[PDB]
């Protein structure tokens, strides 16, 4: 329904909010990283912006970003944490219980963002994009990029996001 | 407290390169972003590159692009400049700077890294005492000094007992001539704390690991 | 592409007055959403490293005195120094952080002080260094205003030209006056083929210049 909105905005909150605690994040501090295109390939009812939370220290961004997720996962209902498996092997190709995801998640983000790929990225200006999102006909789906300020940080948040979108392929019959 | 410790001062050849660090302690190391400052001799400060000692991510003012390298080893929390085909005009002092929670300024320096280009090589200067005339008869107080000639490269440090003697001290800027500079400083004192008390001249030069102590003995 | 532009180059002016000094941008510092001025302020004394004094266009660093404030918006900066004391002697460098970074050329501030003659002294040969086969004849000038002074060296009543260094220091933060150091260098031959050595100081503030003189045969 339209609670997966709830989550998504709950996310970006608790993300927005541990990065400014866990990693002195700021509206206001300098960025490495920006973002240049962000979009969807089949957009059928997303609306995105984009959002600067950078600091200087890609580690402890990362940290904050899983730790958010695993909050934010942690507060749905057994009902609703059954379907995430599902999207996770849809966006990323990989099997879980309800109870492995945080796990799993971890590792793969561990592993992606630290790729040489990932870390020795130099380029300023990086593009996000995702290749799918839905929203409802009434109302449209709200989806907000965090930019930490680094490769590896972005690197998170767009495996987060890569998820979410997964997710909105249920609300949408 | 916060602080950077910078590398000694260097002296390299013409179309060499040299290498420089900056030790940073009394914060979490990447937690801030650290800046590097060029400037010659009596000339202004100039912008050269920055580093995310947490990513490694680097960017440089242009006109150094291709002269400057900047690193950083998160295990010894230091972080290091490389420059490269050096020439008689990369002789200056370098700064590195710790930003501040944003990002945008410098908040805290190092004492700086003097970088010398030249073909010439190092030699070691003298340091000769200055004592007064001889009509000691003449008034209150009385000032003396200390000569050091005839040394490469530029960085030389002169104190009076070791620092204990700060007051009415002057030591005058080097002058180059022939490849060699002189240094001089110049210390006053009250008639009655001398010859009484022991006033000794301590000159360094790390260039050419010279470092000696004269005191000033009456003529 | 980006240009600081920081006028006057230097200003003199008296402990207790008012300055103030510009920089101005090639291009707008100021972010129209949110406000803020990517723009800072330096300080540098004489022999330090540079010093944080304002960010941000006009907040104030931590430690610094209110004395200083910075003012101005988008491409139109001042600074200004309500009450200048000796201290404040140095040179104030605005940086911008708005575009990468860059530091204008900088406004020396030098202090201005009474009319002040120097206190001259003579010195001989040392001995290790007559033994070590030269002599130099030092003379220092303490502590004079204005920064113009002209030493003139005698041997025997002869002035000499050649074979002389001489040396300022930068104005004392303490009492903003100047020092200079001069030093004839002979061979110990020449040295002792000769006997009164004089050293003549002509200072505004006398049309009689100060001499200082000693003989070989008196030590």
């Amino acid at each position: 329904a339209a609670s997966i909105q709830t989550t998504v905005n709950t996310l970006s909150e608790r993300i927005s909010s541990k990065l400014e605690q866990e990693a002195n994040a700021s509206a206001q501090t300098k960025c490495d990283i920006e973002i240049g295109n962000f979009y969807i390939r089949q957009n059928h009812g997303c609306n995105l912006t984009v959002k600067n939370m950078c600091s200087a220290d890609a580690d402890a961004q990362l940290d904050a970003v899983l730790s958010a997720a695993t909050e934010t996962y942690s507060g749905l209902t057994p009902e609703q944490k059954a379907y995430v498996p599902a999207m996770f092997t849809a966006a990323l190709n990989i099997q879980t219980s309800v109870n492995t995801v945080v796990r799993d998640f971890e590792n793969y983000v561990k592993q992606t963002c630290n790729s040489s790929a990932v870390v020795d990225n130099k380029l300023k200006i990086q593009n996000v994009i995702i290749d799918e999102c839905y929203g409802a006909p009434g109302s449209p789906t709200n989806l907000e990029f965090i930019n930490t300020g680094s490769s590896k940080g972005n690197c998170a948040i767009k495996a987060l996001m890569q998820l979410t979108t997964k997710a909105t392929t249920q609300i949408a019959p | 407290q916060v602080q950077l410790q910078q590398s000694g001062a260097e002296l390299a050849k013409p179309g060499a390169s040299v290498k420089m660090s900056c030790k940073a302690s009394g914060y979490t190391f990447t937690r801030y972003w650290m800046h590097w400052v060029k400037q010659r001799p009596g000339q202004g400060l100039e912008w050269i590159g920055y580093i995310n000692p947490s990513t490694g991510y680097t960017e440089y003012n242009q006109k150094f692009k291709d002269k400057a390298t900047l690193t950083a080893d998160k295990s010894s929390s230091t972080v290091y400049m490389q420059l490269s085909s050096l020439t008689s005009e990369d002789s200056a002092v370098y700064y590195c700077a710790r930003t501040t929670v944003d990002g945008y300024d410098f908040a805290y320096w190092g004492q700086g890294t003097l970088v010398t280009v030249s073909a010439a090589k190092t030699t070691a200067p003298s340091v000769y005492p200055l004592a007064p005339g001889s009509a000691a008869q003449t008034n209150s107080m009385v000032t003396l000094g200390c000569l050091v000639k005839g040394y490469f490269p530029e960085p030389v440090t002169v104190t009076w007992n070791s620092g204990s003697l700060s007051s009415g001290v002057h030591t005058f800027p080097a002058v180059l001539q022939s490849d060699l500079y002189t240094l001089s400083s110049s210390v006053t004192v009250p008639s009655s704390t001398w010859p009484s008390e022991t006033v000794t001249c301590n000159v360094a030069h790390p260039a050419s690991s010279t470092k000696v102590d004269k005191k000033i003995v009456p003529r | 592409d980006m240009v600081m532009s920081q006028s006057p180059s230097s200003l003199a002016v008296s402990a207790g007055e008012k300055v103030s000094m510009s920089c101005k941008s090639s291009q707008t510092l100021l972010n129209s959403r949110t406000r803020k001025n990517y723009l800072a302020w330096y300080q540098q004394k004489p022999g330090q490293s540079p010093k944080l004094l304002i960010y941000w266009a006009s907040t104030r660093e931590s430690g610094v005195p209110d004395r200083f404030t910075g003012s101005g918006s988008g491409t139109d900066f001042t600074l200004t120094i309500s009450s200048v004391q000796a201290e404040d002697l140095a040179v104030y460098y605005c940086k911008q952080s708005y575009n990468l970074w860059t530091f204008g050329g900088g406004t020396k501030l030098e202090i201005k002080r009474a009319d002040a003659a120097p206190t001259v002294s003579i010195f001989p040969p040392s001995s290790e260094q007559l033994t070590s086969g030269g002599a130099s004849v030092v003379c220092f000038l303490n502590n004079f205003y204005p920064k113009d002074i002209n030493v003139k060296w005698k041997i025997d009543g002869s002035e000499r030209a050649a074979g002389v260094l001489n040396s300022w220091t930068d104005q004392d933060s303490k009492d903003s006056t100047y020092s200079m150091s001069s030093t004839l260098t002979l061979t110990k031959d020449e040295y002792e083929r000769h006997n009164s050595y004089t050293c003549e100081a002509t200072h505004k503030t006398s049309t009689s210049p100060i001499v200082k003189s000693f003989n070989r045969n008196e030590c």
